[PDB]
């Protein structure tokens, strides 16, 4: 079956895609006879995946390819990283047992419903004009090079976010555990009231964006009562 | 701090890069078969300079740290 799935598949390479199919065979198998949690396809200039991967793998890693979609998902995964496949538009539904997604330097318009688990979600460089909710568990969030003109409600948890080099109008309210933020070269000329919450030890930069005067002496009086570090520009 | 403003203004610089890039994408998205070269090229720029942005970004951080 995951054998012959996978030899079909390198036997249906498209022309000089066949070496590399060959290697990713290689690794897959070493996967599943050798239980190797981590499949790692390299940039073989893939323009597609086996309709099954290895069950057992805990961690993917997808480079630089062609490809245009996804396989299905092992429900085991831990681990998701696709980058630099500027045709792929689209995720497969996610496992609920999902902790890292890193999605970035592709072409993805949207996002599926994310996993509840997902602790930490990087997505930069993509097309995404919205995101959907986000799991309570998250961490760290980086939506930073996309077109987002707003970000949805932001869980108790995160630690970082950056949504920095994008259209964003306003801010949501945040939580007091917000260790980072990076928003820069966006739309804002207010902030929301949450941010004199932060700890004193948090990172802002607001760089980039058209602010106001009374947002401006807001920040400086904030400053003055705080110690907090802020970037003005 | 020295390397903050020359910092920006690579920043200044990439950004208005991207924004050329994305008009550029948005030119040639009329699906013609023969814009297609152009737009590949369009989008590997607008990339490129994201990227650029991401990195100078990080170093620009650290500059921060005084």
């Amino acid at each position: 079956e995951y054998d012959a799935v996978w030899s079909k598949w390198e036997r249906d390479a498209p022309a000089g895609e066949s070496p590399g199919r060959a290697a990713v065979v290689q690794e897959m198998r070493d996967c599943l006879n050798n239980g190797n949690p981590v499949l790692n396809v390299g940039a073989s200039g893939l323009t597609t995946l086996p309709d099954r991967l290895p069950p057992h793998i805990t961690t993917l890693v997808i480079p630089d390819n062609n490809l245009t979609s996804l396989p299905e998902l092992p429900e085991g995964l831990r681990e998701l990283e696709v980058s630099g496949n500027l045709q792929l538009t689209s995720l497969p539904s996610l496992p609920q047992g999902l902790q890292k997604l890193w999605a970035y330097n592709n072409w993805l318009a949207s996002l599926p419903t994310l996993p509840p688990g997902l602790g930490d979600l990087a997505v930069s460089n993509n097309q995404l004009t919205s995101l959907p909710e986000m799991p309570p568990a998250l961490r760290e969030l980086r939506v930073s090079g996309n077109n987002l003109t707003s970000l949805p409600a932001l869980p108790s948890g995160l630690q970082k976010l950056w949504a920095y080099n994008n259209r964003l109008t306003s801010l949501p309210e945040m939580s007091p555990g917000l260790q980072e933020l990076d928003v820069s070269h966006n739309q804002l000329t207010r902030l929301p009231q949450s941010l004199t919450g932060l700890s004193s030890a948090a990172r802002v930069y607001l760089d980039g964006n058209p602010l106001s005067v009374r947002t401006l002496q807001a920040l400086r009086d904030i400053i003055g009562h705080s110690g907090i570090r802020i970037h003005f520009d | 701090l020295s390397r903050v403003a020359g910092l920006e203004k690579q920043l200044a610089i990439e950004l208005k890069v991207k924004q050329g890039a994305e008009n550029m994408i948005q030119t040639y998205s009329n699906g013609s078969t023969k814009d297609r070269k152009l737009l590949l090229t369009a989008q590997q720029m607008l990339q490129d300079s994201k990227t650029k942005i991401d990195i100078i970004r990080m170093q620009l951080r650290r500059a921060l740290q005084a």
